[PDB]
RNA sequence: ACAAUCUUCUCACAUGAGGUGUUGAACGAAAAUUUAAAUUUAGUUUGAAAUCGAU
């Protein structure tokens, strides 16, 4: 049946080679699960109750109200959108935003692959902004790969009317 | 017919005979030119090969053409039979074996000249050393 | 431009205070003996 | 005079000296106090080198090539915040204008055009003896063939006085990298240095040539000549004896 | 199977490094 | 007599810091739009290993007067004030005289001068040259080779980035430096619409610009 | 299985010797050489860029 292209976007996903190096890349950036912050607090407070600096954080940004104001601030330097969120209105809106703001974006295969780089069960959506100095070089690769394998391909087919 | 084809951005140490094989994976390539220096041999990492068929070397395109490998974009387009040449083709699936040329230059220094052979190689040196000296 | 007109808040250049909170009963707890410590963690 | 029996120097660093002069022939905003560089060409009987060596040869010399005002960067082992603990206890600010260490260097930057950028961002380039032979790599071309030849300074101590003493000495020393080949190039200096001082540091360079470089020593050595980036190479000394040498 | 380029490439860089490990 | 450098918006801020850099040994004066401004790039430049004065402090009329004071006796050194900041003071014997942004008085700008004199001015604002036709005042440009300009913008942005009162300093400098510029009177010289805004906040040590209301 | 061993220093007595590893393409100055091509090599450009040129 026919389908708004509002929708239709999601159906052409991103490739099966880009979206392993996306998250091979986002791997090094899961966010701490709560087993080990645990642990990583409790070294500070047996630090703080004998007798006693650090660095910013480094992880990928997760969270649909939490993704879109990093996407207005354009803080997003690529977003990650997974293509079947139970009632599609969440990200329908999400690639027009991506697309006014200027930030690079991707709709990847399934939210239980987004939802384990976040140690969560389902994640509907990934941002990355910072990115740590040694692979600054790599990053900008892959904005070029999404802005290759979904600007410059597709792009017509984002318009069309799907199914 | 053959289906010419010369990628581009292709990933440092993609070897010919590797190139190939990968190539021929998806489809067989007639032929295989790679790009190199004059003299060093260094590949511009070129894949300027030439595959079997021009419909294998279409389907091998698409799905070559802007693959992130090894962190650069396959930007692999098939190359049209116009643009494809008989030069084009020469030196197609050969290896650019290179000679120690500084060896070479070092083994000729090397070598020993006879007095004969010393007289011959000096020449004209003094004149030359004259016509410097008279350019001065 | 961004849309957010509102000036950059302490929290996103301080070091946080969520677990700067979480650290304190955290030392109460070590102290008191509540929580068993990260050395005796190891020898339990 | 321990070249060939004779020292024609002075005379002919003058004589080059006054031609340069005379060769003479807005610029506020791109205004330099850079000089004409000495570039002296040593002949010899025989293949000085053998195989590519990426280390410049510190060749102490009286008058200093590289002027002052160069920012020189130095690459030590980790940590960092130890050598530049030391830099900033050793007040070389001014010298020492930033330090990176080997690992960061290597891993934070990598690209062809980063590379680059640092490259030009600093004049002079000076690495630490313990990893001195890494500088070929993580480098490239983009430092090694592009005029960047680190400067081997010997910081392993850690010592104040040390790192005084390496920075002064690399400062008031010649660079220069040996290559497969039966001749060289050695860069004497600038135009701005004394025909007096240019004769000192050729002769420094020429002694430490036939000790250190020139397996024959002067014996060796077939013909020397001097000239600027773009002057004709007048032969400063030429060996007489290179005829029954030869042969 | 199919193989992916990269695959080959990794044994490549490998012979190249165990050449030089091995000089 | 009036220098002039063609210099666009994005690069303005990298060729004063080369400028700055190459007569560090010289005394030099630099005029900006901005009294927020004076404070930012005295911020910034103290920040970077680049001791310079200023003329804001802390908003204390004593110190600006001690630190022209002492600018005066000093023969070597760098300043920064307004327009309005130098507006009737003594101008003392200054190598090196030059205005960042175009200033907000034209007929008074030519006025002062009447060391050497300088102009920070965009390719798209050249019409202020053409003013100077009508002012008949003899001017010179001066051209620079940008492959010798310093890039230290991949670290300028980074450290903005990650520090707060120098990010708090910059937004609010690009802001009154956008409202001075809304501000100007002569429109057909500098125009706001025509700048690119852009390249205006690349200077300021922004890679995207704030959003600041108008 | 886009994962692998490119050394974060050694030996001899503050001194000597040693560490064998470098993307590609394009632009380009004039030198010293070796038996016309070959070695070194000023100074630059660049998305780890590329569409024959292999000697």
């Amino acid at each position: 049946l026919k389908v708004p292209p509002a929708i239709a976007q999601f159906q052409k996903t991103l490739d099966k080679n880009t979206a392993t190096q996306v998250f091979k890349l986002l791997n090094k950036y899961r966010p701490e699960t709560a087993a080990e912050k645990k642990q990583r607090l409790v070294a500070e407070a047996e630090a703080v109750a004998n007798g006693k600096v650090s660095k910013k954080p480094y992880n990928v940004k997760y969270g649909l109200n939490h993704v879109v104001a990093l996407i207005e601030a354009k803080k997003a330097k690529l977003v990650l959108i997974a293509s079947d969120v139970d009632p599609i209105e969440l990200v329908v809106f999400l690639p027009a935003l991506c697309k006014k703001m200027g930030v690079p974006y991707a709709i990847v295969k399934n939210k239980a692959r987004l939802g384990t780089v976040i140690h969560q069960k389902t994640a509907a959506v990934l941002a990355v902004t910072e990115v740590r100095e040694e692979d600054k070089n790599e990053l900008a690769s892959i904005v070029s790969a999404v802005d290759a394998n979904f600007s410059a391909k597709y792009d017509e087919s984002r318009r069309k009317w799907g199914g | 017919k053959k289906g010419v084809l010369y990628v581009g951005r292709l990933p440092h140490g993609f070897y010919e005979k590797q190139m190939r094989m990968y190539f021929s994976q998806f489809g067989p390539v007639l032929r295989l030119r790679m790009s190199r220096n004059r003299k060093t041999g260094s590949s511009k990492h070129y894949a300027f090969i030439e595959f079997e068929s021009l419909d294998v070397a279409n389907v091998v395109a698409e799905t070559m053409h802007n693959y992130l490998l090894y962190g650069k974009l396959l930007q692999c387009k098939v190359i049209p039979e116009d643009q494809v040449h008989e030069n084009m083709f020469k030196g197609a699936d050969v290896p650019f074996k290179r000679i120690p040329h500084a060896t070479i230059a070092r083994l000729q220094h090397e070598k020993p000249l006879s007095k004969e052979k010393a007289d011959k190689l000096i020449t004209r040196h003094n004149r030359k050393l004259k016509l410097k000296k008279r350019k001065l | 431009t961004p849309l957010s007109s509102a000036p950059e808040p302490k929290r996103r250049f301080a070091p946080s205070k969520h677990e700067q909170k979480r650290i304190l009963q955290l030392a109460y707890a070590i102290r008191k003996g509540r929580i068993l410590t990260s050395e005796q963690r190891a020898e339990r | 005079e321990l070249l060939g029996s004779d020292a024609p120097l002075e005379k002919v660093c003058s004589a080059l000296l006054e031609y340069e002069s005379k060769r003479k022939s807005n610029l506020l905003e791109d205004e330099q106090d850079d000089i004409e560089p000495v570039w002296l060409q040593l002949a010899t009987l025989k293949f000085i080198g053998n195989n590519r060596k990426l280390i410049p040869y510190k060749i102490a010399i009286k008058n200093p090539v590289i002027p002052s005002s160069s920012e020189a960067c130095l690459i030590v082992k980790d940590p960092q915040r130890v050598y530049k603990d030391l830099v900033n206890e050793a007040g070389l600010s001014k010298v020492v204008t930033r330090v990176i260490g080997l690992s960061k260097l290597k891993a934070k930057w990598n690209s062809y055009e980063q590379k680059r950028q640092l490259r030009d961002q600093f004049d002079i380039f000076l690495a630490d003896d313990r990893v001195i032979p890494m500088l070929p790599r993580i480098l490239g071309k983009t430092f090694y063939q592009k005029s960047k030849v680190p400067v081997p300074v010997k910081i392993s101590k850690g010592t104040a006085e040390q790192l005084k003493r390496e920075v002064v000495s690399a400062y008031g020393a010649t660079y220069f990298n040996s290559a497969p080949c039966s001749s060289f190039m050695i860069k004497c200096g600038h135009v701005s240095n004394t025909s007096t001082e240019l004769a000192e540091n050729v002769e420094s360079i020429l002694q430490f040539v036939s000790k250190h470089i020139v397996p024959d020593g002067a014996k060796g050595i077939a013909s020397i000549h001097l000239k600027t980036s773009q002057s004709i190479a007048i032969p400063l000394w030429n060996n007489p004896n290179l005829k029954e040498l030869i042969a | 199977t199919f193989k992916r380029a990269e695959t080959f490439i990794n044994n490549y860089r490998q012979r190249e490094r165990e050449r030089i490990r091995l000089n | 007599e009036q220098g002039y450098v063609v210099v666009d918006s994005d690069k303005r801020f990298l060729l004063l810091f080369s400028f700055l850099k190459r007569n560090l040994k010289k005394k030099v004066i630099v005029f900006m739009s901005s009294c927020a401004s004076v404070k930012y790039m005295a911020e910034l430049l103290n920040y970077i290993d680049l001791p310079v004065l200023d003329l804001h402090g802390k908003q204390k009329q004593q110190r600006r007067t001690n630190t022209f004071f002492e600018f005066c006796n000093a023969e070597k050194g760098i300043l920064l004030c307004t327009n309005v900041a130098a507006r009737g003071l003594d101008i003392p014997a200054v190598d090196w005289i030059v205005q960042y942004d175009p200033p907000d008085d034209p007929r008074d700008y030519i006025h002062r001068v009447g060391g050497k004199s300088l102009m920070f001015l965009a390719p798209s604002e050249l019409g202020f040259l053409r003013y100077l036709k009508t002012a008949k005042v003899s001017l010179n440009e001066f051209e620079f080779p940008a492959n010798k300009v310093a890039n230290v913008q991949s670290q300028l942005e980074k450290l903005v980035s990650k520090n707060y009162y120098l990010q708090q300093s910059a937004k609010d400098g690009y802001r009154s430096y956008l409202q001075a510029y809304a501000s100007y009177s002569l429109k057909s010289i500098f125009d706001i619409n025509k700048l690119d805004l852009a390249k205006v906040a690349k200077s300021f040590g922004f890679a995207h610009p704030p959003n600041v209301n108008i």
